[PDB]
């Protein structure tokens, strides 16, 4: 993506000479009025988000109603393009340090492209305007760390409050920029945060239900999977993504149950027996068992092993955990560890 | 060789599996998401028995997940599925933040090696002999953050000062 620049003075001198030779008229002063209007360097002579007068539009119609005239006209466009290329980036570099939010870059884009509608310079078949826009976006991503962090926070907030359309626009902007923050990492983190919070909202302290992880997964899929697939762009029938999402759901279910295992076994038993059997289907590693016991001892000793607690209720709760863990663990090795 | 004179059949097996006799094996390759691929083909000169004579175990190198590797553009495909699997695996250790050094170098804003180096070099000048060398970097046939260097050179040449 190589772009040439031939200095503001030279291209301006080339422009006035070409207009004087081709037009043989004193439109140079009026040509100078146009370049200032398209110029965002001077805030007094530019558009300021205001439509141009009849003078500017008539000139454009004159400029936009043999072979030497065509090529002289063609090199003019390139020279006008080079002048505007000089003019936009210098303005962008003037306000480079003032960018902190996405809304700032969008309004600056509108500020730059405001004259574009009134004077067509960019050919339809070549997406030249988009190229430097992505170039400026790429540099802003790769030079402003504070902007990069603000984009991360803004996308995380937008995905948290279910503003999916604006999130999609943000993802499209990042992909077009092609910066060192690829959208794939952002959507992964946003999806991971969203599923964690949805899991925390839904399966917290609810143990009466059976096969509730299926119920939670189906409810989440019906509520957000179509939107997430639209955000990523992958087909709705991505089987392996759904499998990984389910694997994360059960891992979150395991983690929540490990945290709450004390109230699970002490109070809700035997009403929470069903989800204990379901928990038995998930635990597979020795680390899972050592974490489940060391937490359960920690809370039980924290609460029950107080001598201020009545001894009759302490034993009643104790045997309640013994049967609860015995049903959970047929081997009873965890019972031995608890007993010791 | 399928125990016969036929050409070949691909056979996909797990890792702790008993491969067939060494003299009948022509090539073996290992492919998996992560460690970069390794493939060795056994010609007439060296046999599988000779290759494994020192030991029946072959080592594979670990692909490095380095911030410096992804300077500006991600050459990696970065499949959504394996990214989720990696995120789940990291959370398993986390369950069992700015804690790793990669975030530290990211916070310092020195991730791009070339961009930082040229920024130091351009600080002042711009000798012609060097300028052609920097211009050569912008006009490189194949490189990474080429667009960043071009616009950095433009900022130095005709930016505010």
């Amino acid at each position: 993506q190589i772009t040439p620049t031939r200095d503001l003075k030279v291209i301006t001198d080339e422009l006035q000479t070409l207009s004087s030779y081709i037009f043989h008229t004193n439109i140079v002063d009026d040509l100078n009025s146009l370049l200032t209007w398209m110029s965002p360097n001077d805030a007094k002579s530019n558009h300021q988000l205001r439509p141009p007068s009849l003078r500017i539009k008539n000139i454009i119609k004159v400029l936009f109603p043999g072979n030497t005239n065509k090529e002289l006209q063609l090199q003019l466009f390139s020279t006008l393009k080079e002048f505007y290329i000089f003019q936009v980036r210098y303005h962008f570099f003037l306000h480079f340090n003032n960018i902190n939010y996405l809304k700032d870059i969008q309004r600056w884009e509108n500020y730059y492209e405001f004259p574009l509608r009134y004077v067509p310079i960019f050919d339809v078949n070549v997406n030249d305007w988009a190229l430097e826009l992505n170039s400026l976006r790429h540099y802003l991503l790769n030079r402003n760390i504070k902007f990069k962090n603000n984009l991360r926070t803004r996308l995380d907030k937008l995905i948290m409050d279910d503003d999916f359309d604006l999130a999609d626009n943000l993802i499209q902007w990042l992909k077009s920029a092609n910066g060192s923050l690829s959208s794939t990492e952002l959507i992964v983190n946003a999806l991971y945060s969203k599923i964690n919070k949805f899991c925390e909202d839904n399966m917290s302290r609810v143990w009466n239900k059976r096969f509730m992880i299926m119920e939670t997964f189906n409810k989440f899929i019906n509520q957000y999977w179509s939107q997430f697939s639209k955000l990523v762009g992958c087909p709705e029938d991505d089987h392996e993504l759904t499998t990984t999402v389910f694997n994360c759901f059960e891992s979150n279910f395991l983690r929540i149950r490990t945290n709450e295992i004390f109230d699970i076994c002490v109070l809700a038993y035997p009403d929470s027996k069903v989800t204990l059997l379901e928990l038995r289907k998930i635990m597979k590693d020795f680390k899972d068992y050592t974490n489940i016991v060391t937490t359960f001892l920690s809370d039980f000793k924290k609460y029950i092993l107080n001598p201020s607690v009545t001894t009759v209720d302490a034993l009643l709760r104790y045997v309640k955990t013994i049967k609860a863990f015995l049903v959970l663990d047929p081997t009873g090795r965890c019972l031995h560890s608890i007993t010791t | 060789e399928e125990d016969v004179e036929k050409e070949e059949v691909i056979r996909e097996i797990s890792t702790p599996c008993l491969l067939p006799d060494f003299s009948k094996i022509k090539s073996i390759r290992v492919k998996m998401h992560g460690y970069f691929p390794l493939e060795v083909n056994f010609t007439k000169d060296y046999s599988a028995s000779d290759f494994f004579s020192g030991g029946t175990i072959i080592y594979i190198q670990r692909k490095s997940e380095s911030v410096f590797e992804n300077k500006a553009s991600f050459r990696n495909v970065e499949d959504i599925h394996v990214a989720l699997k990696r995120k789940a695996a990291e959370s398993k250790n986390y369950s069992r933040g700015n804690t790793t050094s990669s975030q530290l170098v990211e916070s310092l804003g020195i991730q791009d090696l070339t961009m930082v180096e040229l920024d130091t070099l351009l600080s002042a000048a711009l000798t012609d002999s060097e300028s052609y060398n920097l211009g050569l970097l912008c006009s490189d046939k194949n490189s990474g953050d080429i667009l960043d260097c071009q616009l950095e050179l433009w900022y130095k040449s005709f930016g505010p000062h």
